[PDB]
């Protein structure tokens, strides 16, 4: 279990995120989940390119 | 295409190694072969030899 | 600094022929003092842009006498003094005393000296002064680009008609030069304006003139009168378009379309003790430069 | 004319090394019979664009032979186009036979004589083909073109290296270049008929991007027309810009490699003949 070392020896070159669906997540705030689907169903393609 | 002829100098160079052997010598016997404290008697120059 | 040709046996009368041909340069390959016919031949119907290229990745030599056993050719490229040497003009119009000779592939209808004992084929490149030079490809490809969607120079007093186009069974032996010539000069014309949109909607008579005549000057530049570019795609889309690949890619292409298109003296017309003006079809004495 | 590079005292350490420097080039600034060493000396490694800017106001000149007092040298190009000479390969490329060479400044550094006596050190430029040296030259210019084994730009002079590049691009918006600009589509619609046609038109080419946005109408009648035709002197126009673009921006050919005897191909750090033009 020693990844320090790899790990630092990938962030020397810079990298440009091309998808950010499945490596992000977020709180929402307490707003009435049957409505929560529908914001996020607006942006699921904007987080896709 | 036609061609030259071709010269070359190489250079070698020494080495040094030294094999060494080493004798010991007696503490006792140390007289009968010297007179130090060898002795006018008979025995001393049997022993010496 | 010599080198000879071998020659196969080709025919009687073909020899006498080929006798005709002691002023035109063929270009070799590699300087060695035996070559063969075999290896100095191009297709006389080929493409002018490719064979263009390749004048540059050889050696330009002049054919001295020839015999029935061999022929004599002395390079251009590396020299002495300048030694003098024949040279028989081919261009479509006559050149004068005093200027500076090029190469240049058949450019208009195509001659080339067919060898039917030997099964092959000769190509003599034309020799044209550098102003006229300069001009007569830019007229070809016009006449093309006309085409696409008058054909007359002049050269000391006579008016030239320059044949007219596809009579040739070679119809498509320019194509590849106009396409690859007219397509680089739409490309800068795009980059320029997508790095500097603002600048047709200029003062058209001061506006422009007033940043064409400041950019000359010092640093002013209005700043970073490049604007800004909006940043790209996440670079795996299908639709990603970086600019400044484009403009590094456009800067190679059009120094490379630039460097193989001659336009650089090759020699240099010196006559003495003869005519003033040499006609096309006469031999004539250059010296190298 | 050969110009007598004349040395100061030297420990007898990096003479051996200098000895070695047979064919590499100087840049000396005036052209006078003599000349000392202290003179042609180059700064450590450093803006590549603006050394690059520093090789065409002076001349080059090669070396060929270093006594332990002196050292002789050879004016490249003022009158002679048929004086051949040898000079070393100190690029990492390789030169074949027949093709031209460049003069380009040094990469990442760490190439450069330093002398301990004279406290002084050299930068031999590296020889590179045209075809590359021209590449180079267009990948380096790009990228000072961004800030508006690769070594960051410092802005003093890369803005004078983008305005030698708008002049040129500017000067070649002409009232016939929007006449063959109204073509595009034109053009791209043959590019779909023949083979060699589309390998003509590359695939980033910034201008398939457009025949695919934008529409336009047929161009406006030029100013009395029908006298004069635009589109060739458009086109001469574009073809004396193009043969002399690359020489604005990198350096002009000084050089053809030429071989009789030995193999063409000539590996890096070897001596190879040549004539200059």
């Amino acid at each position: 279990l020693d990844v320090d070392a790899t790990l630092a020896a990938l962030r020397q070159e810079p990298a440009e995120v091309q998808c950010a669906f499945g490596a992000y997540v977020a709180d929402a705030r307490p707003d009435a989940l049957v409505g929560l689907m529908q914001r996020f169903l607006e942006e699921w393609p904007g987080m896709m390119p | 295409p036609a061609d030259q002829p071709v010269h070359n100098y190489m250079i070698k160079r020494l080495d040094r190694r030294s094999l060494n052997a080493a004798f010991s010598i007696a503490v006792e016997a140390l007289g009968l072969i010297s007179g130090e404290n060898l002795d006018g008697t008979h025995i001393s120059s049997a022993m010496r030899l | 600094m010599e080198v000879d040709i071998a020659l196969p046996t080709l025919s009687p009368g073909d020899l006498s022929a080929l006798q005709r041909c002691e002023g035109r340069v063929v270009f070799l390959e590699t300087l060695r003092r035996h070559a063969t016919l075999r290896e100095v031949a191009l297709p006389c119907g080929g493409d002018v842009l490719a064979a263009m290229a390749a004048y540059r990745r050889r050696f330009a030599a002049v054919i001295t006498r020839v015999t029935p056993h061999r022929m004599l050719a002395t390079p251009l490229g590396v020299g002495g003094r300048g030694q003098s040497l024949v040279l028989q003009n081919t261009g479509p119009f006559d050149l004068t005393n005093g200027d500076h000779v090029c190469l240049v592939p058949p450019l208009l209808g195509d001659e080339c000296l067919r060898l039917t004992s030997a099964n092959l084929e000769l190509r003599f490149p034309m020799t044209l002064p550098l102003a006229q030079a300069r001009e007569l490809t830019a007229r070809v490809v016009a006449r093309a680009a006309e085409t696409l969607r008058a054909d007359v120079v002049f050269s000391n007093g006579r008016r030239y008609q320059l044949p007219p186009p596809h009579r040739d069974n070679a119809e498509a032996a320019t194509r590849s030069l106009v396409l690859n010539m007219i397509f680089l000069l739409n490309e800068g014309a795009v980059i320029l304006l997508s790095l500097i949109p603002n600048l047709l909607t200029l003062g058209a008579q001061d506006g422009y003139a007033n940043a064409v005549i400041q950019l000359g000057s010092a640093t002013r530049e209005l700043g970073q009168l490049v604007r800004q570019p909006p940043p790209p795609l996440p670079q795996d889309h299908a639709r990603r378009f970086c600019v400044f690949e484009a403009l590094e890619a456009w800067i190679a292409s059009a120094s490379r379309l630039g460097d193989t298109l001659g336009t650089r003296p090759v020699a240099r017309v010196c006559i003495f003790d003869g005519p003033p003006t040499v006609p096309p079809g006469e031999k004539a004495a250059v010296v190298e430069v």
